């Protein structure tokens, strides 16, 4: 599994400088790679699923230690139903290899979640990816993000109808919804956003893949094949984003600063108009505006910190 | 005149986009993507969002306007910001979470098809193809809810874009598979 | 006129630490010298006056180049008309002197300033009074400032008249009252505020004088009758002032950060009001809020500079 | 009681202030200022102001009543700050340039005595005596327009102040001769 030679020379030399803590991968390909070595298209997906144990390998090695990988999309769900109970039973056959590889997880520390709407998979696929997450919980050596039965736009939704839950349950005033709550609600709400995003064969799209999470992540479209990916289109993404690292960090850096700026610009607005309608004075020596200012904020976290404990109180699925 | 010319081209494409949206990562000319944009509308794009992680069109917007009726001389458009992105996502869910508050709309009744009827583009449809100018491997915050099917081209700059290098954008375009997970 | 040996040595260490830039004078005691000397109340007004031409050399020695001295209070009004008199003689005995020496004032740059009411003085102790300010003008080498026919409560309320003139005129909106224009309206307007007050004899009282430009100036009440002020009063004076630099320094500045910020509280409050009836929501990434508030400082300044330009303009008096 | 002592003491003295002010440079002590204020109501002073530069007593306000109804157990009174002084100087103004503006008050019909009626003050005397603790020899923007005339006497801490402390003050001020410019 170790790096060989050359690529051991390039790995130390790019972790000089910048690298990711967390890449994302767009799994693309897998069939029309089939087409090419003329095999059948479940052995294309399972080859593609040779390659993901592999790049782990090599994002293990180069100290990448979360990775996101986009696995079965809904959208995948409209696809023959002999392509899509192949797919379906590789899940079972890989989900369940990786409790008969038990402890070996505990061994490496590898933590393994999986996002997307995953009631919508066969009720052995969903109790199969249970087991294999709650077992590898509480640990931390490193972090493999599964996106089954997943697109953005069902995780953004999800993530604001628990809001709205919140909202419905008086855990949350709606004025307490923000970008960072709507952050800590989606599927990768444990997981830092990606610095890179990864999509294979020639598509220049994302398909419906972390489009919240990925608003700043590096970009970077390769015309391999999946199942050929190579540690050296690896290194090229990770070469891409050092190269874009300096622009993506200030620009990253000042939307965050804009909207500190304008979130503080927004609040003592209404803390005018509270004052306005009370009569009590904009500005005073008592400090009522900034005393009131340090009110609205702390009473604010303090409701979504209580929102946010109860949703992964819920988030509990020992059942499941 | 020329706009036949114009409409010729664009018809003369496999596939044209419907909305089109400009990404500008590099201080940008007026000049240059004023001229960008008329060139959508003559080959026959409808909508046109020009953005700027900066947010400079969009303070700048009426200067840009009078380079682009100036340059219609030569011869539906939206300025956007970060604004138009994340920030207008938490819009809608404050306002679908009041309507749930006000035990009028249930928190299970948003589903992925009523978030985008309350979304700021209920008038328009999702961008079929973006044009990325500038060094940034990134979309800089571009319409995250709404980029989920577009085609993502890249060219190094509107520093002095032609004709040709805009309608060789197009033709990759054209030339896209959009397999939409089947 | 230059220091002895020992005043030469305590100067020299005094100034290694903070000097004051300027320092203000209650010349209190005269009479009651008068009375223990057993001389006419006029000589000791005169023995009064040979001690302010002393100190003044030594402060223009110890680098102290500019000092406010109380001369005569609208109060003062109330004496016996012999007494009153008695001083607007002698007044008119110096400021004539002053012109006798002219081309010195010339060449010591000192520059001589009068503030008060003087339309109550004699008609020729006006024009005395203007000839010799005139004449001085354009100096820089050292100021004095003579407080004739003054009281701080006259000349605050006549500093907010020259406000409301400019108001009545249209150089200036009532908003745009603020305590620093308020400060380039008083007759002092020209000095900064006073680093050190002194009164002399017992009193501890200040008896209307710079009420408004003494709120944190350093404050010394030393028991000496008037026409007996040694050097080392004056020292003493100043050894207190460096005692208390650190405390009134941050005293100072705090105040002046915390109106600042007030300032700012009170100013966007109004543009939070205009946007609020406007409708035009309170933050957003067009920046209006932003971009409203450099207008209204803006147009703020370029009014009050306005307002400041004509009153000098008005402040011309060379007929007086 | 004891009442009838402080009112001989305070009625004893050849002059006793109308108004005191309690000026504190030094955190201060509410259990000690609180009992300065009953001293001056037990002695026949009638009004007490409370000033502190950095504005603590105004905030503190409540919990320095406290203090104060608690020490009246063993038995017309403001806390001012900063905004007391000049900033009120600069309200008055503003509300006088608008008489001006409205054409109903002329600028030359202000002058010293209407000034005074238009200041918060207008429903008080100005100080007599004020009292100064701490290390600091200035008034650090006590009422700027108020201490024309008043009797400023200094006391190196408020921390522990004695009856006999406060008492020796107010017999100084007794014998305080205010010419009044005469
Ligand atoms: C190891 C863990 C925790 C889970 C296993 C994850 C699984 C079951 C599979 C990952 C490998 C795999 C099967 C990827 C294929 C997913 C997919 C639909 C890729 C899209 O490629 P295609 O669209 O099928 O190829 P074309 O683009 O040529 O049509
Ligand atoms: C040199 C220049 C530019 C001007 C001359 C300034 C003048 C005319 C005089 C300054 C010296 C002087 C006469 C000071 C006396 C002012 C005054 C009324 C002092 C108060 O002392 P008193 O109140 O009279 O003494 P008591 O306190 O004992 O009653
Ligand atoms: C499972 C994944 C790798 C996500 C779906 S990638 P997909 O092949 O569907 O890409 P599309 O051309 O948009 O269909
Ligand atoms: C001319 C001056 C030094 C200002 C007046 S000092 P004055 O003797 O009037 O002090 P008061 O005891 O208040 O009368
Ligand atoms: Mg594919
Ligand atoms: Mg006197």
């Amino acid at each position: 599994g170790e790096l060989s030679l050359w690529e051991r020379f390039c790995a130390n030399i790019i972790k000089a400088g910048p690298m990711p803590k967390h890449i994302a991968f767009i799994m693309d390909g897998n069939r029309r790679y089939a087409k090419k070595c003329q095999v059948e298209r479940q052995e294309g997906h399972s080859q593609g699923f040779n390659k993901l144990a592999e790049t782990l390998r090599w994002c293990l090695n180069l100290g990448i230690l979360e990775v996101t990988v986009y696995a079965f999309s809904i959208e995948n769900f409209k696809r023959s139903k002999s392509e899509v109970d192949g797919l379906m039973d590789l899940a079972r056959q890989k989900f369940s290899r990786l409790m008969e590889e038990k402890e070996k997880l505990q061994k490496h520390g590898v933590c393994i979640r999986v996002l997307g709407d995953l009631h919508l998979l066969p009720l052995d696929l969903q109790e199969l990816i249970a087991q294999a997450v709650q077992a590898t919980k509480n640990y931390n050596k490193c972090f493999l993000n599964v996106c089954f039965a997943y697109t953005s736009r069902h995780e953004i939704s999800n993530a604001v109808r628990e809001m709205a839950w919140g909202v419905e349950q008086g855990l949350l005033d709606p004025s307490d919804i923000s970008e960072s709550l709507l952050d800590k609600c989606l599927y990768t709400n444990r997981s830092p956003h990606p610095d890179i995003l990864i999509r294979t064969s020639g598509e220049v799209r994302l398909s419906d893949f972390l489009l919240w999470q990925t608003s700043h992540s590096c970009l970077v479209f390769q015309p391999v094949l999946w199942p050929e990916y190579t540690f050296w289109n690896l290194f090229e993404a990770i070469l891409q984003f050092q190269m874009n690292h300096s622009v993506l960090q200030k620009a990253r850096d000042m939307y965050a600063e804009e909207r500190k700026r304008q979130q503080l610009e927004r609040d003592q607005a209404t803390v005018t108009e509270q004052l306005l309608r009370e009569g009590l004075q904009a500005s005073g020596d008592a400090q009522l505006r900034r005393t009131r200012l340090h009110k609205l904020s702390a009473r604010r976290e303090e409701r979504v910190q209580g929102f946010l404990q109860a949703l992964e109180l819920k988030r509990a699925d020992w059942l499941a | 005149h020329h706009r036949m010319r114009w409409r010729a081209d664009g018809r003369s494409l496999e596939k044209l986009p419907v909305h089109m949206g400009l990404v500008i990562t590099e201080e940008p000319s007026f000049s240059d993507i004023a001229s960008l944009v008329v060139w959508c509308m003559a080959v026959g794009i409808s909508y046109i969002s020009v953005y700027d992680h900066q947010g400079i069109f969009k303070r700048n917007n009426s200067r840009l306007m009078d380079e682009i009726l100036k340059q219609q001389q030569e011869l539906a458009v939206k300025v956007l910001s970060p604004e138009d992105g994340k920030a207008d996502i938490v819009r809608a869910a404050q306002d679908f979470c009041q309507l749930v508050a006000q035990k009028q709309k249930r928190p299970t009744d948003l589903d992925v098809d009523t978030l985008a009827s309350l979304l700021s583009s209920n008038g328009c449809p999702d961008p079929d193809l973006v044009l990325k100018f500038g060094p940034v491997d990134s979309t800089l915050g571009f319409l995250p809810w709404h980029i989920r099917l577009t085609e993502i081209v890249s060219l190094p700059s509107h520093l002095n874009i032609s004709y040709e290098d805009f309608f060789s954008a197009l033709r990759q375009y054209a030339a896209c598979e959009q397999r939409l997970g089947k």
